[PDB]
RNA sequence: GCGCUGCUGCAGUUGAAACGCCCGUAGUUGGCCCCCCGCCGCCACGAGGAAACGGGAGCGCUCCAGGCAGGCCCGUUGGAC
């Protein structure tokens, strides 16, 4: 029974939609707290170094984040273990490159890049309203953003449209049934579909129905539900409109790229 | 509610020289000849069948072009048990299914009790019913085996036939 | 006779196919249950009662008349026993050897028998105590069973 | 009118109660106020219950009694919040709790069988409701009001003493 | 005590079969044991039969044709699953490609083969061959 | 190996092994019957939940034990399940 909090990560221990190689290291990198918790989020330099390869080292990364080179949301960040997750915005100036991190129908974290139209905000979904100190409503996010001084009109699991620059909300998406949705965790991760029934059991989780596109319905737990739009989403996806393909599909895909 | 309906109570009234009858039902049959079956009201059953065989007869022969059969006219539930949400509720067992069919069979032919019962299970061949009655009636009934078979698969879809042992 | 024997015996008694009425009966289901009502206050058991009845009146079956059995039409005239008769003769058959024992004290068989009569009495005590025909503080005790013998006959 | 007896009825039952001086102390329900024994007027409430939700509905003995219980998950400082398990009473001896029978089946792979296994289950029975021994009951779970109870009564449904044990898992 | 009727009726029978004979009595009737007749007769084993209604217990007789070879019951009815019949068919069976395995499921009574083709399971009552 | 620990799958007249007999609680096992309601078991599917190991798609570390790679015009190359 650890005496205090931990700080380190074995590499076998590590999520695995990470892909980190088994004979890597022994190691592997902690993510500080922040916006997003280990088990929802990626760390920085996996990023910056395992992905778009612009670093091959620990203090290369360490270098570029010091030298203030990538924005999340605006605000650089020096931390080469700070966690990012979905629905972020990855900007760097310098080589004029812009990315959305989403998931993709694999269930991995994504790089979709994006336009300067729509780069200015970012989609938040609400988990939670309660009161603060003398009695003023305030609500949470699933990045750890609190607003004051809500719209009544908005209740929770709803989505919240924010923008970067100054932080304030613009519109809002209501929770319903029709409404175009992406699922951000489970077997089911990073389809898209459209909710057709709630059951809610006393007590206990709630069920959501969605059916996709071609016709396939699969059933998640309102936990990990995320409306991205009305009808039609409201930002960029990545090309396939989040269809899992079936394996034999994968092995025709797999066969015709060799 | 129709025509047999008021010869019928003609009928009704000439033969005593305070009854009810709930309605009528005719059944085709495979010859010109047809089949009539008048429904009586369960608590009046045992009243008409004292002298069922006369008024068969005298109905028949005031009007003929088909033959007159008395059935009793029984409900049929469809739960053993009914769940309120609170207590329970238990059906009777003379509202089975099986019961009713077989009071069926013995209204029918009332006059005649029915020595045996069995069913064949052919090869192919549906399933089918075959009783057994008396060697002694013999002809005196041997000309309403084809109606009786008939009315039993129309009222009930389980097909019969006949034999005497 | 198996629950307490070695024979295997199978003397019963078969009742005809048909349910219906003799074509010579001339009794409605009024006049046998006046018939059960003189019986019945004269003190008989429900099988005699059968018995008189078929032999005497010529029914074989009563339920084929009144249709109902005829401890039900007692007990819908309020007339049957408390203690079921089978329980009863039993208790009779007990307390007989009983007292044929406590008259003598070397006769081994009488105990064995006795031994025996007092578990059926047991295993039927039992079973009417559930489904809620005895009382439930009903019990047998060997010490007062003639008391109670003669109040619940 | 009917009103008017009730509270009469309660008013009584604090007067008698301060007059069994053997007890130690004075027992009170938290939530009300005592003063309101002091108005004539039927202008305030006297008693306090509530509803536990989950469908289940609050009984009339509870609404109209004159007992007091902290534990009670109508009228006392408890919530239910968990699991919701039922069984039959196995023991009723203590004050104001219960022991409560559960019966479960186990599989066994080897041989392809099953085991008839029971466990024993104690709660709290609250002074609404009567139970004697093979009744079955529906038990809530709350937080630890003793060393080994976990659970409170909230439903009975008599049954019939005479009756055969048998197996009944639930 | 009579526990198993079916044990009683498929005994009775392999012995009236065994001595190339005609016809058989089975004493109690019941519905398990006119599905398995329905069964086998389809599949062509026994030919047709009767019951005859008593009130109590009915009775029942079959027309054989010294087709069948072993019929019998498995006394504690184990559950199978979908994917689990396989090593049944090889422990019992003489062959993969004749004989077959009786089950009781959701669906009612079906053959091994009829279960296999809608890939479900349940509870084995008996086997024939 | 061993069906010489036997659920699948041993033996109990003579080789080792049926209590001297009966009653009897706990325990185990209990004929047939109502087509559709409630509950328990059961079957199927699904959600949720670490990897590594095991299975398994693809790749010529010269082969192999292995590992998650490589060439170019790469599924958004891939690391599916
Ligand atoms: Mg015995
Ligand atoms: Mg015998
Ligand atoms: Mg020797
Ligand atoms: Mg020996």
């Amino acid at each position: 029974m650890a005496r205090g909090v931990r700080k380190h990560l074995k590499r076998l221990n590590a999520p695995k939609h990470w892909l980190l190689d088994k004979m890597g290291g022994i190691w592997a990198p902690r993510p500080t707290n922040g916006p997003h918790g280990l088990r929802e989020c990626i760390p920085l330099i996996l990023i910056l170094r395992n992905r778009l390869h612009y670093a091959n080292t620990y203090a290369e990364t360490s270098m570029i984040l010091q030298d203030k080179n990538v924005l999340i949301d605006g605000k650089p960040r020096t931390d080469p273990t700070f966690p990012v997750g979905f629905m972020d915005v990855f900007e760097i100036p310098k080589v004029h490159k812009t990315f959305r991190v989403l998931y993709d129908v694999k269930g991995r974290f994504t790089l979709v890049p994006i336009q300067s139209n729509e780069a200015g905000f970012k989609l938040c979904r609400v988990q939670k309203i309660f009161l603060g100190d003398k009695g003023m409503p305030y609500l949470s996010t699933h990045d750890a953003r609190t607003i004051r001084f809500p719209h009544p009109d908005i209740k929770t699991n709803d989505t919240i449209k924010i923008n970067l620059k100054t932080g304030k909300i613009d519109e809002w998406y209501k929770f319903d049934i029709g409404k175009i949705v992406m699922v951000t965790g489970g077997r089911n991760c990073g389809r898209i579909g459209t909710i057709q029934a709630i059951d809610k059991h006393m007590g206990s989780y709630t069920m959501i129905r969605m059916k996709d596109t071609e016709g396939t319905e699969f059933l998640t737990r309102l936990c990990n539900v995320f409306v991205i739009g009305n009808d039609s989403p409201a930002v960029a996806i990545p090309t396939t409109k989040g269809i899992r393909p079936d394996i034999i599909k994968n092995r025709e895909l797999r066969l015709r790229s060799i | 509610l129709s025509e047999l309906e008021k010869q019928v109570a003609g009928t009704l009234l000439k033969l005593e020289d305070t009854l009810y009858i709930s309605s009528v039902k005719e059944i085709a049959v495979d010859g010109d000849k047809k089949a009539a079956v008048v429904y009586v009201p369960y608590p009046m059953l045992q009243s008409f069948q004292k002298n069922s065989e006369a008024l068969i007869l005298k109905l028949e022969k005031n009007h003929s072009g088909h033959r007159f059969i008395i059935v009793a006219n029984r409900t049929i539930m469809k739960n053993a048990y009914v769940f309120t949400g609170k207590k329970s509720i238990r059906r009777p067992r003379s509202r089975t299914m099986t019961s009713v069919y077989n009071c069926i069979l013995d209204d029918i032919c009332y006059p005649i009790h029915v020595i045996g019962k069995r069913t064949l299970y052919p090869a192919g061949s549906n399933p089918r019913l075959q009783v057994v009655l008396p060697k002694a009636v013999y002809n005196e009934v041997s000309e309403r085996t084809k109606t009786y078979s008939a009315v039993y698969k129309a009222l009930t879809e389980r097909d019969t036939e006949f034999i005497f042992m | 006779g198996r629950m307490h024997s070695k024979g295997k015996g199978i003397s019963r008694s078969a009742i005809p196919y048909t349910r219906a009425p003799a074509p010579w009966n001339k009794y409605t289901p009024e006049d046998v249950c006046e018939q059960i009502c003189k019986l019945a206050k004269k003190g008989t058991p429900p099988s005699r009662i059968g018995l008189i009845l078929r032999d005497q009146f010529a029914i074989g079956q009563v339920k084929n008349v009144t249709g109902s059995k005829i401890v039900r039409i007692l007990k819908a005239k309020g007339l049957a026993p408390e203690i079921p008769e089978d329980l009863y003769c039993m208790i009779k058959k007990a307390v007989a050897i009983r007292k044929h024992l406590e008259r003598s004290r070397r006769d081994k068989d009488s105990k064995f028998r006795l031994i025996l009569v007092e578990s059926r009495i047991h295993r039927l005590a039992r079973y009417y105590r559930q489904a809620r025909r005895l009382p439930p503080t009903f019990r047998y005790k060997s010490d007062q069973a003639a008391a109670l013998l003669a109040t619940y006959a | 009118r009917r009103a008017l007896e009730r509270a009469e009825t309660l008013r009584k039952a604090a007067y008698e109660m301060a007059e069994n001086q053997h007890e130690r102390a004075y027992h009170k329900q938290s939530q009300i106020f005592q003063g309101r024994f002091l108005r004539k007027d039927n202008a305030r409430c006297l008693r306090f219950y509530k509803s536990i939700g989950m469908g289940y509905h609050t009984p009339i003995t509870a609404i109209n009694g004159t007992y007091i219980d902290k534990k009670c998950p109508f009228t006392g400082n408890v919530s239910i919040r968990g699991r919701i398990l039922r069984g039959v009473v196995h023991s009723a001896k203590m004050q104001r709790s219960i022991i409560v029978r559960r019966d479960y089946l186990h599989f066994v792979q080897k041989y392809k069988r099953y085991e008839r296994r029971h466990k024993h289950v104690a709660a709290h029975l609250s002074p609404c409701f009567r139970v004697k021994e093979g009744d079955i009951v529906t038990i809530g779970e709350c937080r630890p009001l003793s060393k080994t109870i976990r659970f409170n009564v909230i439903k009975v449904e008599p049954v019939s003493e005479a009756a055969k044990k048998r197996f009944s898992p639930f | 005590v009579r526990i198993n009727v079916l044990r009683d009726a498929l005994k009775s029978i392999c012995n009236a079969q065994r001595i190339g004979k005609k016809q058989v009595i089975v004493r109690p009737s019941s519905k398990v044991i006119i599905e398995f007749l329905q069964l086998m007769q389809k599949n062509g084993y026994i030919s047709d039969f009767a019951v005859v209604d008593n009130h109590r217990s009915n009775r029942i007789v079959v027309n054989l044709i010294g087709r069948l070879n072993k019929a019998g019951v498995i006394s504690p009815r184990f559950d199978i699953p979908a994917n689990d019949i396989e090593k049944w068919v090889v422990n019992l069976l003489p062959s993969r490609l004749f004989g077959h395995i009786i089950l009781t499921t959701s669906q009612g009574i079906m053959d091994h083969i009829e279960a296999q083709h809608r890939q479900i399971g349940g509870k084995v009552i008996g086997y024939f061959y």
